[PDB]
This record gives structure tokens, sequence and C-alpha cells, in this order.
């Protein structure tokens, strides 16, 4: 029954519960005295792996530590280890979990009162710290506060004198902390719905609520009520004088969130009264919500149905809740906890497993979404855009469009016409252009994706006078007969020269337009003619002229020319640097704030990225054979790889230096869009200053928020690049409102 | 880690098996684990590379996309092979855009062993693919009959 020990443990959350437990002590007890270590193990796995139901496991802990107080003793210590090693290790996100089970422990009597007071006393304590930085002692915080609704009435009786201390300590702490890191966080700036505000803020509200009202909260559940009367005579456990493990460079801590709220009690007037936004209640509902989304991120089916089957879904609706948890967990804009898509094909299961209610309030959600567009935050809007034409994507396209009727009366950058034309041409991506026209009504015609068809500028019909046309009536010919690239540079020498610019516009835009039937001939002729593009554009101008002209010719397709530069850059055509400028440059000025543009800068960053990240992976296992050969040179004593080994020495210098030459491109690549972000913006400013016009321009509010989204979505890599950006593109003669995009990004981590 | 979290069945494959591979079963077996191309089923005739590569573009990047055409007619056949460049982001896709409606339909995604010349003609004695020929019931999305 190895194997069945496990099985067993996980199964008593599942679907009598109070009798089960009394059931589990006993079978444990049996192979007790043979099994003891690796039940320790077993028991300490769950705590952290599963605090969905903490609560469960804790009173299986109880009942155990009752009929044998020794087997308590070292579970204990053992779970110390665990978390002493997890803070090490920099796992922050399930050391709150076991710091959780040991709180809940002390209701089950397992632990004494006042040991957990003491160690509370050491977390608060960290605040106390200098020369640290301000996201640790957050953490620490936070870590004390959120233990405290499975702990709140227990403790508070037992020592409320010395956490009355406590929580002076902790009120005043949070009184100083900074807060410039809060307006990248919120998703939406506006107030008058739901305010937004940073965690700790929200959490210890809530805290001064269940404080406010002699500790009762009605949703969790306790089973060690229920056995009250056997922990009575089980024996307390006093907690070792942990202390939180000293400061260290390599440390690295949670980055701060803050948690939205979309929903209101009068959102549903006849379902259950919900808990409101101050509620600690509230707050317990959705920490459970997002541990069953992280437990079963990887099967959607499996995890539809666990969180539907929330326990207490009587008490709470359940419907309100699960919606407003999964766009928590998609809006989290320095990254989602998983895929995107994820999130999108989770409320389908749901919606279908669900049909009575579900659907009409995601319905709802969807429209509440919609009327707060004036403020929300652009990088989410990208995914809202994502998910909103997926959903419509498998369900036919249904929509009350003429609800959105106001749209029409508006400014056509304003954020809900700009929503509904991001839609309808995400929407055109998964259908053709006469299937959307037919669907959305007369009226939205003016927002309606174009038709996408490939514009050649030498047309059969335009005109004989344009410059080259003769030559490229030439390559017409040549492509069709197949020829080969020596000859092609031939019909190109006749082309007059004002490197040559007119060289690159003509024979770009025939060949685009000759393979402009699918993506396939396109893909197909970049690689029949790769030879020619390198040769014509060897200079970096060149390769910038390359592209220009390329998106003169599918200005109409935004998806053609979404992948035809990923095909560019990986053939070696075009670096990175050319496509970061060619963004920037004023042919895109119009489209600017298109979203596919920024598709396309995204997607050249994770390639520079990933491709860094291939060539640091070839170096460390090129390494590790240096040292596994080591190793058997001294087990075995072989004079015949000296050889060997200098083969391999001349081969991880190479990688060595070609590492930094990808991180000086690497590095190279955010200067520059760093670079190029700062001119256009104090462009923006001293003009609007100059004329006395507004800052506040949908053109800027759009192109600030990518400007934060960039920095969000790479955070990791621009931590290494902390002091070249201070001293050189970011300085305080640069304007306050470019600069404080800056300011709360360096102060977002550290 | 533990047992129960760890499931997932969805990356697993499936009892399908190509059988002009050549080599024995442990050969897809070991070949399938370690593969970044899948195969998706039933997709509409009028269904086109542009959409399939929107939709599986959400898991992540694509290499190359091979469009099932015909044996005879040259013509789609409603199916497609799509190649990640990791197999990580692959999995992704075959865990929850497998089984999501696009152009209407519902489609089936599975592991494949890796893409072959002349591999993406359809091996139904009629041309297409051989569940067609097995096929009785009248649909628009697959030419009829
Ligand atoms: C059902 N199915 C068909 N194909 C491919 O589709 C083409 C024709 O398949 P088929 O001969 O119609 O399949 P069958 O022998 O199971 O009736 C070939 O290129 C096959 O590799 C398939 N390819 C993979 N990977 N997985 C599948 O389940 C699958």
């Amino acid at each position: 029954t190895e194997d069945h020990l496990e099985s067993l443990i996980c199964k008593v959350g599942e679907k009598s519960l109070e009798s089960n437990l009394e059931g589990l002590a006993g079978v444990l007890e049996a192979d007790l005295p043979n099994y003891k270590s690796k039940i320790l193990r077993l028991l300490c796995t769950v705590a952290r792996l599963l605090p969905e139901k903490l609560t469960i496991y804790t009173t299986l802990v109880g009942l155990l530590n009752a009929r044998n107080y020794n087997f308590g003793g070292e579970f204990v210590e053992a779970m110390i280890r665990q978390l002493k090693e997890s803070l090490k290790a920099n796992n922050y996100n399930e050391a709150v979990y076991l710091v959780r089970f040991l709180s809940d422990l002390v209701n089950c009597h397992v632990i004494a009162a006042p040991s957990m007071v003491a160690m509370f006393e050491n977390f608060v304590s960290v605040t106390q710290e200098e020369d640290v930085p301000q996201v640790r002692r957050d953490w620490y915080v936070y870590a004390f506060l959120s233990s405290l609704p499975w702990v709140g009435k227990e403790l508070y009786e037992k020592k409320d004198a010395e956490m009355d201390r406590i929580f002076a300590n902790t009120e005043s702490y949070l009184k100083r902390r900074q807060k410039t890191h809060v307006p990248m966080l919120q998703v939406w700036t506006a107030d008058k719905p739901h305010p937004q505000e940073e965690y700790l803020d929200c959490l210890w509200a809530q805290i001064q609520k269940l404080k406010k009202d002699r500790w009762q909260e009605r949703h969790i559940l306790r089973p060690y009520l229920a056995f009250d009367s056997i922990l009575c005579e089980a024996l307390q456990h006093n907690l070792p004088p942990f202390t939180p493990p000293p400061h260290t460079e390599d440390s690295v801590y949670p980055m701060p969130r803050v948690i939205f709220r979309m929903f209101d009690y009068t959102d549903d007037p006849e379902g259950p009264v919900m808990p409101g936004s101050h509620s600690v209640e509230r707050f317990v509902i959705e920490e459970n919500l997002h541990c069953i989304i992280k437990s079963h991120w990887k099967e959607r089916k499996t995890c539809a149905a666990q969180l539907v089957s929330y326990p207490g879904k009587n008490k709470i609706p359940l419907n309100y809740h699960i919606v407003e948890v999964i766009f928590a967990e998609l809006f989290q804009l320095p990254a989602p906890p998983h895929i995107d898509v994820m999130y999108t094909t989770l409320l389908i299961e749901l919606c279908k497993l669900q049909p009575g209610s579900l659907p009409q309030v995601l319905a709802q959600a969807t429209e509440m979404l919609y009327m707060r567009l004036d403020t929300m935050n652009t990088t989410c809007v990208d995914r809202f855009i994502n998910w909103f034409s997926h959903h419509l994507s498998n369900f036919q396209f249904r929509w009350s469009w003429e609800d959105w009727s106001d749209c029409l009366s508006q400014d056509p950058e304003s954020p809900k016409p700009k929503f509904v034309r991001e839609v309808l041409e995400k929407c055109m991506r998964l259908s053709y252009h006469q299937r959307i026209l037919d669907i959305v009504p007369p009226t939205f015609s003016a927002l309606c994706p174009a038709n996408p068809t490939c514009i050649y500028k030498y047309g059969d019909e335009s005109s004989n006078s344009l410059p080259g046309h003769s030559v490229a009536l030439c390559l017409a010919v040549a492509f069709k007969s197949k020829a080969t690239n020596d000859e092609i540079f031939s019909i190109l020498k006749d082309v007059p020269n004002p490197f040559n610019p007119l060289k690159i516009e003509v024979f770009v835009q025939t060949l685009l337009h000759l393979a402009a039937k699918s993506f396939s001939h396109s893909f197909s002729a970049l690689a029949k003619f790769h030879e020619v593009f390198k040769t014509l554009a060897e200079s970096d101008e060149g390769k910038l002229h390359v592209l220009r002209v390329m998106f003169e010719v599918w200005r109409n397709h935004p998806q053609m020319i979404a992948v035809l530069v990923d095909k560019m850059i990986r053939t070696q055509i075009v670096d990175c640097a050319a496509v970061a400028n060619w963004i920037f440059s004023s042919e895109l000025s119009r489209d600017f704030t298109r979203l596919f543009v920024w598709e396309i800068l995204h997607s050249t960053i994770r390639k520079m990225n990933k491709h860094v990240l291939k060539i640091q992976k070839e170096l460390e296992e090129a390494k590790e054979k240096l040292a596994r050969q080591h190793k058997r040179r001294s087990d075995d004593d072989d004079r015949s790889s000296d050889r060997k080994d200098g083969v391999l020495e001349e081969q991880i210098e190479r990688l060595q230096e070609k590492v930094e030459s990808a991180q000086s491109e690497q590095k190279n690549l955010f200067l520059v869009i760093f670079q190029r972000f700062i001119m256009i913006l104090t462009e923006h400013l001293v003009r609007c200053e100059t004329d006395g016009t507004s800052v506040l321009t949908p053109w800027y509010k759009n192109c600030i928020e990518r400007l934060q989204q960039i920095f969000l979505q790479h955070h990791q890599i621009i931590q290494q690049y902390m002091v070249t950006l201070e001293n050189l593109l970011f300085t305080a003669e640069l304007d306050p409102h470019i600069l404080a995009v800056f300011q709360q990004f360096c102060a977002l981590q550290a | 880690l533990l047992k129960a979290l760890r499931s997932d069945s969805y990356v697993e494959l499936s009892q399908y098996r190509d059988q002009h591979f050549r080599g024995d079963n442990e050969e897809q077996e070991k070949l399938l684990k370690k593969s970044c191309t899948l195969y998706v089923g039933n997709l509409s005739f009028y269904t086109t590379e542009e959409q399939i590569y929107e939709l599986f573009s959400k898991s992540g990047d694509i290499k190359k996309i091979i469009m099932g055409l015909d044996k005879m007619k040259k013509t789609a056949c409603g199916f497609c092979f799509v190649e990640y460049y990791s197999r990580a982001d692959a999995e992704n896709a075959m865990r929850y855009i497998n089984g999501t409606r696009l152009d209407d339909r519902i489609i089936r995604t599975d592991w494949d062993a890796g893409f072959k010349e002349g591999r993406q003609y359809g091996r139904g004695r009629s041309g297409g693919q051989v569940r067609d020929e097995y096929r009785q019931d009248y649909d628009a999305g697959r030419g009829g009959y």
C-alpha cells in the first residue's frame, strides 16, 4: 500500500466528510510506526501543494496529534524545515501557504498559541530592518495578515495584549509604504464604480472590519469544530524561535499586486447577498478560487468542475464570483499566472457546464466591462480584445451590437469606438470579410474592417509614367518563368540610380504581388529569393526601406504583415533593430495607435529573448561537459583527453563571446526602443505645451501605456539594464510624465 | 510533486498510429513524446491558411503550417499539420485550443510523429481523408456526402 497512502490522502477532500476524517485517522495510525517518515513527507507536500482545502488537512493533523502526541512533535519541526528551506529558494508563493497551515493548526490545538504570536512578531519585526527592499517588508506583513482569517478569533482572545502592539506596528508600517507603483498596476484609473487599491491596503481594511465585529466570518468552513471534544485533550506544541533568513542580493521577492472589483451586490438582486468589497469573507473566496485555477490549470475540464462545485456554494453566489476571478487572473497585467488563451476556453466549458445562469452573468459582465472602457489600461484592453473576439468566434458571432450604439456618436479614437473597431478586426481574422459585414448592423458599417486585398503600386492600368515600370514588367515575366537568382540581378542592373532605393521598391512590390495568394506562397518567395534580399538590403537603412515598401503593399491586411516581418527576421533579412526603427517611422504614424503594430514589436522582442536564452542554454550544457569529463578524468586517469578538453575549451570561448555579442544585441534592441520612445513622447509634450492643448489625448494615453506594457512584459530582462537606463536615457532632465513611468518600474521590484 | 496534480489528460498521445511510418510501435512512442508537430481534424473545406494560423498563434509562435490537400483534386480536405518551435509551446495548444469551435466547427487535435514529404495528401480511396468515405450524413463544411 505504498502507493495507496498518497491516494487516500487526496481523496478526503473530494465529496460525511467528518466521518471520512475520523476513518482516515485510524488507517494512518495502523501503518504509522513503519511509514512515519513517508507520511510526514506526504502531509508536508499537501500542506503547500493544496491550499484550497487546508482546513481539511489541519483537522487530519489534529486528530493524528490527539491520538499520538509524538507524531505532532517532529511534524511541526519537519514543517519548519520545509518553510526554512523554501524561503532560501525564494519560493514565496507557497511560503504563505505554509504559514497559513501553521496558523490553522492552533485551532486544532496542535500549536501553542503564545508560540505562534512570537512567530508573527519576527515577521512583523522585518519592517524594522534597514537597507532592505520595501517589497521584502511587504511580503512578511502580507504573510501575517493573510493568515489572520483562519486564526483571528482564537488567537486574539489568548494574547490580545501582545498582538495589539503587533497591529500597531503593522498599521504604522502601512502609513509610510511607498505607493508609487499603483498607477501602473491598477486596471482602471477611475474610482467611481469600484476603486482599485493595493492589496495590502485592501487586505488591511478587511482585517479592520473583521477586528471590528469580534472576528466572526460566515463563509469559511471549520471541520475541527465538530471534533471539539477530541481535540480538547490534545497537548499543544511550542514552535522553535524561528527567525527570517537574512536579506541577500540574490534573493527575489514577489511583485506587488492589486485586486480589482467589477461587481457590486446590487448587480444580482435576486441572488444571495454577496460579500462587500472590504469584507474578509470575500478575500478568502477569491484566494481559494485562485488556488483552484493554479492547481488544475492544465486540465480545463477538471478545473471547470472543481470551482463550480466550490464548498459553501449556497451562501454565496458562485456565478458572479467565478467570472470575477477569471477576469482577475486574466488582467494581472505584469503577467497572467498562465497562458492567456486558457481563460478564454475555460469560460467556454464553464458556460456549457452551467447553461442556466452563467451565460447571463457573463453577458452582463461583458457589458459592464464595455461601459468602463473610458479609463482602462491599454495592455489589459488587448487581452480583452483577444478574449472577446475569441469568445464570439465559438458562439456563431451572435451579439446585440445595437446595444452599443453610443460608439458611433463619438471621436473615432475614443476607447469605445476603438474597442469596436479592434474586435471586428480580430473577428475578421477568424472569418471572411463578407461574414463580418452580414452580422454587424448596417449602422456600424463605418467601424467594419477594410477588405484585405493587396495594393500593387505598379498596376496594369495605373500609369506608365512611374519610374522603373519598364523594369517592373520584366520582373513579372521573370517570376512567372521561375528565373534564377543570378539572372534577377541582371534585370535590376538596368534600374537607374537616383545602394539604390528604387531597386528595393520595384523588387519588393512585384515579388509580393505575385505571391499575394496565401502565406505559403509568400513564404516560398522569400525562401526562393533569400540571397537577393541579403545582397540588396546590406545597409541598415536599406533593411529599413524593405519594411516601409512592404507595408505599403499590405496596408489593408494587417495579418499578412504580421507574419511577413516575422519570417524576415528569422531569415536574417532584417535584424530586430531595423524593425523597431520602422515601427516609429512616420509611415506608421497614422496607424501607430492600431493594435497590430504592437503585436509586431512584442513578437520581435520575444524572438530576441528566446534566441539569447538558447545560446545561453548551449553554453551551459557545454560547460557541464567539462565538469563531466573532469570528473571522469579524476576517476579514470587518461592522458588522451587533453586534446578532447582543448577542443571544447576553444569551443566554449566562442560561445561565451557569442553570448556577449548576443546580449549586446539584445541590450541594443531595448536601448533603441526606449531611445526612440522618448523622442516621440517629448515631441508631443512640447507641442501641446507650446500650443496650450491638453496633454491627455487618446493618442497620448494609448502611447504612454504601451511604454508601461513593454516594461511590464520584460521586467526580468530590463533588471539587468538599470545602470544603463538611469545614466543615459531616463535622467532627471527628462520630463516628469515620461520619467514617472521609470520611477514606478524601478520601485515595482526594488 | 503530487500524483493527482501532475495528471493532465490532454498531453498524452492518443491510440492513433501512422501505419505508413517506417519503424515499430516504440519508435513512434519515443518520437511522439519529443515532437513539436500536431495534427488537426475535420476542418471546414472553406477554411483558409490564415484562419488556422490566427487561432493557433494564441498558444505561441508557429514555424510552418502544412495544409492538407487532396490526392488528385489538389484541394483542402479539412485538415492540416501545425509545427511549433518548442514542445512546451505546442502542449498549450493541445491542452486548450483542442476541442474549441473554429468557423462554427468543432476541431480535434492530436500529436504527430513529424512531417514527411507526401504525407499531407489524403489517404482515402477517393482522394480525401479515409473517414470521408465512411461518412454518411450531410454537411456543407465537408462538401456533402
Ligand atoms: C486520423 N488521422 C489522419 N491523420 C493524417 O491524415 C492523413 C490521412 O489520414 P487517414 O489515412 O485518413 O487516417 P486513417 O488511416 O486513420 O483513416 C495522413 O497524413 C495522416 O497522417 C492523422 N495524423 C495524426 N497525427 N493523427 C491522427 O489521428 C490522424
